């Protein structure tokens, strides 16, 4: 998920804007649902999750909010030492304490089947996987465990907030990991990392399981105070996609989402391009995000520095390095034929496939069933980064000349694989589009409905979006939330004429008003 | 434009529901009814996720999902007692939500034919009444999933693979390559000046 806040001195019109993403996947009906909700001294409108009553992106007549995942650490895994002549006994505290038991019937359909389970929890949480072997029980202690609904009541209180310390009350009130963003129509922005975070031991190495045994329990829970916030930032705005929230905050085990190569600097590099913007200007960032082979920002400069080494001898390198220059780093289709509109985009996906794997297999290869999702992940690729460009590492992975070598290599052989198959001009290089439907089972991992088969090219995206401008008046701007309002499919199968009817505007980078004033609304 | 009960709901031309409503116990009843007007068959899965019982209706293909969500999930008396501890009107708007979803439920089985979407119909089966149990629940199967995570199990393995092939001293190294403790160039939302 991504989202951008900008301060009255950044933006043109002196009002702050707010910008959301929620990346939730593409799904029919949609996981979101959009609303206008109007009460006396509550007027707001936008979406919230399916079944949540509150809205998370959007507006109230004073403040306009947006959300992403924080990726904070919110959750521990205990050890525990489990007791040789009892498995369901643990040590805890000086003694052996039992765990408690409970049995659950799962009625399935085939007539229907009666299956039963028994699961077990600690003074730590839900057992959640055996180490026989070892004598060993893993528990999962959740920050939030038992007050998620007092996250469901910090959010409504978001709702009904109408400035900074009334939002930032609820935001202290959230025991969740999320990161809470707010501008409103005096001009303010704010970014909070909400969620109550433990005070963990400092004898552990907090990236593992902590030992179960009672001498390194959390000892509460730090001040909402240090948590990382700002309100009004000297820089004038807040960008965000997933990325760490200041400098020394960290996540534990899950710091490989954190690293020098991050997708935020697609976020970073527009507002940094600009000087004053507007909502139009962040709707050609969100582009620029949803089509950016993400590995350019930091591989393609390493990649034609090694290439212009070598373009004397070998004429295929240098026209590699003229192609990698003159390419915008989209995969993006403009003239919407099916095809991605730069060849060189072919090349270099191949290229980078082939390093990544040059630079790991012989050494991380073995364990690449827990490490590629790690050295390859979605958000960057920070440690290939710093081998192949000769930064410090703990371990001495490769040096400049073999780093070198791999770069070399990987271009032959995605050059050669090309050439043979595609001819040797770029432009015949252009790989056709990859598409996504709006299908039937979401990130929850179970069927919800029918889905959709219409089409659209994939997008690095939120599954909806907002634009708004806080006027004096009243929230201002555009948003769109597809695939539809309405999920209904009659008996007969008769679609709702609003099952998918905001697709094409989601495809086609349009989008419909944001309604608030009341007049509007009866004839929109 | 259509009152319902004391609420008057406006669709617009992209069917999105407008309420205006006299007071919030009010628009909460509406704000769940209109919800379920528009996504019955989506809110009981959901439900259903969080209670692990899908594999009703879609099968032993859910079996081992159900019973991740039973493991660390919550019961329903569980639950009530997180609402108890609640402010008490915001319980109450929780409860009204609930009984929003539930009022089309009750018109929905009264004309199953015209009201019950076409998944129920195909699958054979009923949606229940909503308390506001089932309403965190809702809540809880989504926001969740962006917060759980068994990595450090995942971090332990890798070390372990990496010392019996390599030795402790270069597996501490690789993994602190892997998964480091600070990269102090991430790129951050903000400055520690700004905090
Ligand atoms: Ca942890
Ligand atoms: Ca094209």
């Amino acid at each position: 998920s991504n989202a951008m806040i900008i301060g009255a001195k950044k933006s043109k019109s002196g009002n702050a804007l707010l910008f959301s993403g929620p990346q939730v996947g593409f799904v029919a009906p949609g996981f979101l649902y959009e609303v206008g909700l109007h009460s006396p001294g509550f007027d707001m409108e936008g979406s919230g999750f399916i079944g949540y009553p509150f809205i998370m992106f959007g507006a109230n007549q004073h403040l306009a909010l947006t959300a992403t995942a924080g990726y904070g650490n919110v959750t521990d895994i205990f050890e525990e030492k489990l007791n040789p002549a009892n498995s369901t006994q643990y040590f805890y505290k000086g003694k052996w304490r039992n765990m408690e038991k409970r049995t659950e019937t799962f009625i399935v359909r085939g007539k229907s089947k009666k299956i039963e389970e028994t699961f077990f929890h600690t003074v730590h949480g839900p057992v959640i996987s055996l180490d026989a072997a070892a004598n060993v029980a893993y528990s999962k202690s959740w920050s939030f465990r038992g007050t998620e609904a007092k996250s469901i009541q910090a959010y409504m209180k978001a709702n009904w907030a109408k400035n900074v310390k009334e939002f930032q009350q609820a935001a202290s009130e959230f025991t969740m990991s999320l990161n809470w963003y707010y501008a409103d129509k005096k001009g303010n922005i704010a970014y909070y990392h909400v969620g109550k975070y433990p005070i963990r031991s400092n004898q552990i190495d907090d990236r593992f399981p902590t030992p179960g045994t009672g001498e390194y329990e959390w000892k509460g829970f730090q001040s909402f105070a240090k948590n990382p916030q700002a309100i009004n930032p000297k820089k004038g705005y807040v960008v965000n996609w997933n990325n760490k929230p200041s400098k020394y905050w960290r996540n534990g085990e899950y710091s490989i989402v954190w690293g020098k190569d991050n997708r935020v600097q697609q976020f970073i590099n527009g507002i940094e391009a600009r000087g004053k913007v507007d909502l139009k200007d962040l709707n050609e960032i969100n582009y620029t995000a949803s089509f950016a082979q993400l590995r350019t920002h930091y591989f393609k400069p390493l990649l034609i520095k090694t290439l212009e080494k070598y373009q004397s001898e070998n004429k295929e390198y240098a026209y590699l390095v003229e192609q990698l220059r003159k390419w915008n780093n989209l995969k993006e289709d403009k003239n919407h034929d099916g095809y991605y509109d730069a060849g060189v985009a072919a090349f270099f996906d191949e290229w980078w496939n082939n390093t990544h794997d040059k630079l790991f297999n012989d050494s991380l290869g073995i364990v690449s069933d827990l490490t590629r999702e790690i050295t390859d992940h979605r958000m960057g690729a920070t440690l290939a980064y710093k081998v192949l460009s000769g930064e410090p590492t703990n371990y001495q992975w490769k040096s400049a000349a073999a780093a070198e070598l791999i770069i070399l290599e990987s271009t032959d052989e995605a050059l050669a694989k090309l050439h043979k198959e595609k001819g040797e001009e770029a432009d015949k290089w252009r790989a056709p589009i990859k598409t996504m439907t709006f299908g039937a089972k979401s990130l929850i991992a179970i069927p919800h409905g029918y889905g959709s088969k219409t089409e659209i090219i994939e997008m690095n995206r939120g599954s909806e979006n907002h634009y708004i401008e806080m006027t004096p008046k009243q929230p201002e701007g555009f948003n769109v939330t597809p695939p539809g309002q309405i999920g209904f499919i009659h008996k007969d199968g008769t679609l709702s004429e609003h099952y998918e009817d905001q697709l094409s505007l989601y495809a086609n980078w349009k989008f419909k008003p944001f309604l608030f004033d009341k007049k509007d609304v009866k004839r929109a | 434009q259509k009152k319902v009960e004391n609420v008057t709901i406006i669709r617009d031309s992209y069917g999105v529901p407008h309420l205006y409503a006299k007071n919030k116990k009010d628009l909460y009843k509406a704000y769940g009814y209109v919800m379920a007007q528009d996504r019955l068959f989506q809110l009981e899965m959901f439900r259903r996720g969080n209670e692990g019982t899908v594999s009703e209706i879609f099968g032993e293909e859910y079996v081992t999902k159900d019973e991740q969500s039973r493991r660390d999930g919550y019961s329903d008396q569980e639950i009530q007692t997180m609402l108890n501890g609640l402010d008490r009107e915001t319980k109450q708007l929780i409860e009204q939500f609930a009984e929003g979803i539930t009022a089309y439920v009750n018109e929905a089985v009264k004309a199953p034919d015209q009201k019950l979407s076409k998944e129920f119909h195909d699958y054979g089966f009923l949606p229940r009444k909503w308390k506001a149990t089932d309403v965190v629940r809702l809540y809880m199967v989504s926001m969740t999933y962006f917060m759980d995570n068994h990595q450090e199990l995942k971090n332990a393995e890798i070390l372990a693979r990496l010392e019996r092939t390599y030795g402790k001293e270069k597996a501490v190294k690789m993994f602190d390559d892997l998964v480091w403790k600070n990269d102090l160039e991430a790129p951050t939302s903000i400055q520690p000046d700004d905090q």
